[PDB]
Parts: C-alpha cells; sequence; structure tokens
RNA sequence: GGAGAGUUUGAUCCUGGCUCAGGAUGAACGCUGGCGGCGUGCCUAAUACAUGCAAGUCGAGCGAACGGACGAGAAGCUUGCUUCUCUGAUGUUAGCGGCGGACGGGUGAGUAACACGUGGAUAACCUACCUAUAAGACUGGGAUAACUUCGGGAAACCGUAGCUAAUACCGGAUAAUAUUUUGAACCGCAUGGUUCAAAAGUGAAAGACGGUCUUGCUGUCACUUAUAGAUGGAUCCGCGCUGCAUUAGCUAGUUGGUAAGGUAACGGCUUACCAAGGCAACGAUGCAUAGCCGACCUGAGAGGGUGAUCGGCCACACUGGAACUGAGACACGGUCCAGACUCCUACGGGAGGCAGCAGUAGGGAAUCUUCCGCAAUGGGCGAAAGCCUGACGGAGCAACGCCGCGUG
RNA sequence: CCUAAUCAGAAAGCCACGGCUAACUACGUGCCAGCAGCCGCGGUAAUACGUAGGUGGCAAGCGUUAUCCGGAAUUAUUGGG
RNA sequence: UUAAGGAACUCGGCAAAAUGACCCCGUAACUUCGGGAGAAGGGGUGCUCUUUAGGGUUAACGCCCAGAAGAGCCGCAGUGA
C-alpha cells in the first residue's frame, strides 16, 4: 500500500512523469494510503516544458492503485499500476487532461473536476 | 463541413463491395489456374480459358486496365 | 475540352478582349496555346477585330466547342460559312 | 520512334570490373561566365556492356538508351580504337 | 552613356580606410493637407478563430409525394357550397442514378534536387470530355433506397419485416490490328519495330424525347467497341542553378548481375541468391540558409542585390500515415486511423478543421468593408430556357506610390 | 460626361542657411541647455546651439530612420598591386 | 517462498536476491595507442517434417562432424533442472 518513498506515475498535463511520496497526510503518523488519500509528493524527473520542474514539492491525490479497494457491495477491483494527480487544495487540479482511468470512490471526498475529465469513472 | 459528397460516400461503399467481389473472385480463379499448372489432366484449359474470360469481364470497369491484363494473359496463357 | 475563348487584358474600364484557343481546365486570364485574332468592343461601334482565318480553321477541324460570343463574330467575319461548307459538305 | 540520332559521346574507359558493365570517362571543356576562357572537367558515365566485351583503357563512344538500372543508362555502340601497352 | 568633396601633418605628395551628395522601397514614424485618373495593401505567429457565403446541376433517364387551373353527375339548399368521382395543364422538391467535387481560388512551412529554367528523347508510357471515321446497337433475369411498419439510440444516427423502378446491377449471344501461337516480306538507334496470313479470347441502354405515323419509318441527344487527331499528365537525359574545408572520407540495398513479383511504363521500385563494387579536390559527404523562373531595383557596361503585386512550374491543406471511388486524387472545403487542440453529452459516447472572401483576437514598427451584382468574360450540369459561381465585373477605407489641375 | 447660373469667396506647407551645399542678419545663451552624416561648434559679440526676420530648395507633399546599388578602380575579367 | 512498496533499515546495500552459457548486432570518455571492452545496452535458442550447403574418411557403401532456409506443433516458461 502506498507509503513513504514510493514512486508513482502521473496522469495530467504537468511536464512531469513521476514523483516521490514524502508523507501521506492523515492522523498522527499514518504509514499507508489508498484511493482518495491526499499525499505530499515531489518530483524526481520531468518531460520538458510544463509548469512544474525538478526539485519541486506539491500535494497529490492518489488514484489507480494496484491493490484496489473493496466496495461495500462486496465487489473488488484491481489495476496494474500506481498513480497520482497534482492538486492545489481547491481539490481541483492544475492539469487540463486525465489519461489513465480513475477509481470512482473519490466522489465521497467531493472531487468532481477530475471526475469531469477521467475516462472513466470505474 | 459536409454538403453533398455524402452521396459519393454511399456510392463509394456500394462500388467498394461490388468491385472487391469482382477482383477477389478473379484472384481465386487465378489461384486455381496457377495451381492447375502442376496438374496433368485438363482441368487446365477450362479453368485458364475461363479466368482469361474473367479478366475481361471485370477489366472494362475497374482500374487495371488492359496493359496489365495483357501481361497476366501474357504469362498465364503460356504456362499451360 | 478545348474552347476558343476570351482573355480580357485592359485595365479598369477599357477592356480589350483577345481571341485565343485553350483547354477549359485553365484559368481564363492565364495560360493559352496560341493567339488568333482579337477584339475591341469600343473605339468604333461596330467593334474592331482581326482574325487569323487561315489556321483558325485548324483548331476547329481537330476539335473545339467555340462559344457563342465568339461564334457570333466568326459569323460577322463569316469564316464559319467555310467551316460548315466543309463539315456538312459530307 | 525514328527521330533521334542519339547523343553520341566519345570517351575512354575506367573499369570493367562489374558484370556487363564499364565506366566511361567522357570529357569536354567549357567556358566560364565571368571570364572568357576554356577549361576541362570530366564525368563518369556508367554503361551497359553486352558481355564485358571491350577493355579498360579502350577508346569508345556511346548512346542514349532508356533507364536500364539504377544509375546506369547508356549503351556501348562502337569501340573505335583498342590497344595494349601505350 | 560615365563628374567629386571633405578628412591623418607644423606644411607636402602617396598608399589607405570612414562619411556626404543621387536613385529605389509591398515601407513605418513626425509635420501637413484640395481634388481626380491609374496601380497596390499581414513582408511578422504555417498562431488560434465566433458569425455569414465560398460547388452543384440534370423530372427531356428513373420510382414516389405535394399541388390544384379547367371540365362535370347528384346536394345539405347556404344555389356554390363542394363529399366522392374527379379530367388533368403548368410547377415543385425529399430520393435513386449519371457528370462535376482533382479545375478554379489561397499560402510558401518544407525542399539543395531533373525541384526550376533551357534544349532533347519515349524501338520503355497513360489520357475521361471534344472532333473525324468505321462497325454495332440482340436475347433474358434478381434485387433496393425513398415509401409503409417495428426497435435501439439523450443526441448523433443505426438496424428490423414488406415493397417499387430505372440510361441501375447481373448472365448469355455476336464483334477485327486488341492477348497467346505459327510463318513470309520489309526496317532500324541496340534491346526491337511495321505489315500480311491462321488456332483460342471480352461488349452494348430492347434508352429518352419528337415528326411522319403504317406507331412502321426515320431525326436530335445518348450508350458500347475500335482507329486516329488534338489536349492534359508521366519518366529519363546534357547543360546552368548557395555558403562554409575551423565539414575529407561516405555508402551495404549501397553498386552490378540472375530470376520472380510489382506498377500505365522502365528501373533495387521490392523480395531470394552470386559478387565488391560505387562516389570524391573537376569538392562526395555532413552542416546552417532558401521555393524557383519570366521579371523588378541599380549601374553607361560588364556586373551587384531581391523573387512584392501579374503570369508559368512545384510542394502543402491542424501534425502524421494509409487506402477506396475515379479518366485523373493517394483528394483544399471526402473518408478511415493515431495524435494535439476546441466543443456537446443523459457520461454510453459524439462533433470540427478559413494558409477560400470578408471579419475577430494575437504578435508586430505596420498593412482595409462581416459591400452590390451575376449585365459582361470564363467555369460546371443541361436539350435549351435557366441555375450555382466571395472566380470575376465593380463600389468602399489608406497621401502607399505614379501621373495630372489648382488654391486665381 | 454635358449644359446654364453663383462667389476670389472654401483650398498651403515642410526642411535648411560654416564647408561639403543653392541659401545671412539681430536677440537670448555662455564648455551650461543643446546639434552632429563628416570635419567639429559652444567658457559673455556663436553666420554651426535655442528665438525672430529674410532667403534657397521643394512641393500636396516634405524630413528622419532601416534596407539595396551607385560614387567604390575600396576583390580591380573591362579595371589593381 | 511471500502479493503492495522497494535501502525508508542501516555506522555502512554486511548478507540475501538479480546478472550469469553459445551466437549475432553494437560498444563512449580517456589513452603511455597496447587498451578501456565481456563496456554499455539489445536480440535468438525447444521437438517434428521438408529442401539445401557442405568438410574429413573410403573402391564405394555408410561412419562421423555442424550449419543455413522454409513450414508446421505445443506450453505461461524452449542455454525450461
Ligand atoms: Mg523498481
Ligand atoms: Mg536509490
Amino acid at each position: 500500500m502506498i507509503q513513504q518513498e514510493t514512486r508513482l506515475k502521473v496522469a495530467d498535463n504537468s511536464g512531469a512523469r513521476e514523483v516521490l511520496t514524502i508523507k501521506v497526510l492523515g492522523g498522527s503518523g499514518r504509514k499507508t494510503a489508498n484511493i482518495g488519500d491526499v499525499i505530499v509528493c515531489t518530483v524526481k524527473n520531468a518531460t520538458p516544458g510544463g509548469v512544474v520542474k525538478k526539485g519541486d514539492v506539491v500535494k497529490a491525490v492518489i488514484v489507480r492503485t494496484k491493490s484496489g479497494v473493496r466496495r461495500n457491495d462486496g465487489s473488488y477491483i484491481k489495476f496494474d499500476e500506481n498513480a497520482c494527480v497534482i492538486i492545489r487544495d481547491d481539490k481541483g487540479p492544475r492539469g487540463t487532461r486525465i489519461f489513465g482511468p480513475v477509481a470512482r470512490e473519490l466522489r465521497e471526498g467531493n472531487f468532481m473536476k477530475i471526475v469531469s475529465l477521467a475516462p472513466e469513472v470505474l | 463541413n459536409i454538403k453533398s459528397a455524402i452521396k459519393r460516400v454511399k456510392t463509394t461503399e456500394k462500388a467498394e463491395a461490388r468491385n472487391i467481389s469482382q477482383k477477389s473472385a478473379m484472384r481465386t480463379a487465378v489461384k486455381n489456374a496457377k495451381t492447375a499448372v502442376s496438374n496433368n489432366a485438363d482441368n487446365k484449359n477450362e479453368l485458364v480459358s475461363l479466368a482469361v474470360k474473367l479478366v475481361d469481364k471485370a477489366a472494362q470497369s475497374n482500374l487495371i486496365h488492359s496493359n496489365k491484363a495483357d501481361r497476366i494473359k501474357s504469362q498465364l496463357m503460356t504456362a499451360n | 475540352a478545348v474552347k476558343i475563348r476570351l482573355t480580357r487584358l485592359g485595365s479598369k474600364r477599357n477592356p480589350f478582349y483577345r481571341i485565343v484557343v485553350a483547354d477549359a481546365r485553365s484559368p481564363r486570364d492565364g495560360r493559352i496555346i496560341e493567339q488568333i485574332g482579337t477584339y475591341n468592343p469600343t473605339s468604333a461601334n461596330a467593334p474592331e477585330i482581326k482574325v487569323d482565318e487561315a489556321l483558325a480553321l485548324k483548331w476547329l477541324n481537330d476539335g473545339a466547342k467555340p462559344t457563342d460570343t465568339v461564334h457570333n463574330i466568326l459569323s460577322k467575319e463569316g469564316i464559319m460559312k467555310k467551316f460548315d461548307e466543309q463539315k456538312k459538305a459530307k | 520512334s525514328e527521330r533521334n540520332d542519339r547523343k553520341v559521346y566519345v570517351g575512354k574507359v575506367v573499369s570493367d570490373k562489374m558484370d556487363k558493365t564499364i565506366t566511361v570517362l567522357v570529357e569536354t571543356y567549357k567556358t566560364h561566365k565571368l571570364y572568357g576562357k576554356r577549361v576541362k572537367y570530366s564525368k563518369k558515365y556508367k554503361t551497359h556492356d553486352e558481355n564485358n566485351s571491350a577493355k579498360l583503357g579502350d577508346i569508345v563512344k556511346i548512346q542514349e538508351t532508356r533507364p536500364l538500372s539504377a544509375t546506369k543508362r547508356f549503351r556501348l555502340v562502337e569501340i573505335v580504337e583498342e590497344s595494349v601497352i601505350i
């Protein structure tokens, strides 16, 4: 489960391609994370252009986890990868697109701008 | 935008289906023909003369047009 | 697809058409094959014209749909009388 | 069609070490626009020999053909003057 | 048809650089301002674009609906209303099908090479329409849109079950230089070419409108086959076509051969094999810059610079790729795919492409009206009338320039 | 476009003036403000700055800037050392 | 052996795991020009059938040796340990 020093892909129009998970906001020393859990990340590489750069540090919201979530109907889900999306506590992204489909349980946390964009709510 | 060529679309699709049926019917006839070259009965003349009719039953319309037809006959009316 | 036709050459207000043979694919005011004759609808009414009328028949004998505005003046010169006098001859 | 007396070019040879083939060096001399003099620059026209008939060092002319291959067009027509050690 | 003047020094002649006078701009800026004729107007961000139009046409090929002039029978008597029956002129347009959308208009990101110019070749090619000629124009069938009816679809649009035609589509018959094969003559630039003789091989609309009318006859147009003509296109070739050598080795499908395949055609165009050649100081290669030419500016002239308008050639159409229809496109207002971008959505999914005319933002020192019209010329369809034509005619804005008159 | 009528009433400016270059005098200014294409002006009497007057040029056009050729025989084959 | 993560443990990636054979492509800096260099990185490998190159050995038969080309079959995995 996503935790400290975990490298992820991304999904948006950033100029960035992967990140690092410093801290996993919540409680009093959480170790873990899953879908929906905001995190504090940084940047370990970059494609050229784009707003963000190396050495930067920003938050993110996890999605496309590889050990997926259990729905209360008793159904599960699993992706292949791990990923995240950049964010500014509008709970609305910086980016303009979202590749790489999304997990819907974000909706409980009242995220809808990225759900406007994601193929598909799943 | 689109104005009128939508006609030529539908027409293009009809003539697509027709033309490929003609061509591929020929091509299978040619396959039979060249494969009949190995054989010894005849079993050749029926097939090869038939296909050399079909080349012309189907050449008058499509893009071939004659020169290449005449090359196909040129090689194929000789191998038997 | 070959049509003797007109290629206006004057400036703003005083046009001076030219008779010329051409294929219809071309632009009007562009490329041609050979000039013959000419035209001038003013500075004298009736107009001032010339004509080859020697090889102008050549292009008709081997193909043309000569237009009507031309056909009129070729009648005014009357070379078409020789044209049909050979074509509808036989 | 019978109109062209083909471009006949004298020359001499530079190789025979390819099949059915030789490599003529036809040469000229041409003037120079700023000045009014003459000067000579060569070329190397490849060729179709029938059966590697003619030799190296030979004195021969050629003629326009049609594209026969990729970067050889010309024929041989007539070797003029053949000899060995000169 | 051609002009020199200054300037190093206490003063001189020389060599030597710099500056000035002239002409020219697709030109901007400052000042100023009357008018007409002519000609011009995104040279920058090939940056993104709202709104309008920019390519349809044929009912004299076809089925099918609207329509209602005229004629008329009974009438509820309101004696012109009308129910039907309806006679059916003129006309229309949804659709099928034929030809055009590839021409015409616009721009110059790319491209250093047969791309362009010029001169040649094709015994290595293609060519709808339009002309001329010759021959034909026989005999059959089965479907299907519109139209009825059902369903899924938010919408885009899709499918279901019947039904109908044609210059649609599919067979057969017949048809010569057209393909194989055989032989005689003739010919040459080499492979090969021209003609003659003989065995096998393919088509068409029984079509439409009209006259005579015997509905026969024959006409106009239309279709098919063939041979030419011309037109348009293609490939190859010699030559000329930019700068650096602080760019000197490059290339392996490269170079050559064999065979096959492929294409309108030739060809390493492409596969399988044999081979190691090929190109280069006469500047290969690699590198940055760029559309070219006729022409324009200047100069007495040789020459130097540029490639605005006008015209010829080429490439491109959001970027990139592929292919169908078709005579011709690998298609500027066509598709299919992937991508970036913008947008609609019931979130399942769909839509689009101004470097067409105008116009808007953007950049920039700087480049205009969301104009009238199809009278003319040229286009496209048609039998013609006719219709469409932001090509084009032509009005408007700018002292942008040339020319001209005057402010007595 | 033509024909008749009406009023000199609506309709003129820009640059430069030491030489190169056609085109001079007064004021203010005093190495300050300023000009400049070159050479150079300017420290209390500036023909070179700013103002006036006048003049020359030019014309519904004029000056400056950027670019190109000339002059440049300063890539010189014509035409050098 | 161990899903998710992958040196955060830690004095220190100690140890453990990963790589590992054959052939082919390819292989920088620097250099005492020998090397670096197995650099790196990357690919293929199984059985059957067919066709073919071959070389050594012999009178020849056949006995050995190790390649290429196609075409097929299977399994997640073909130097299957
Ligand atoms: Mg990892
Ligand atoms: Mg690490």
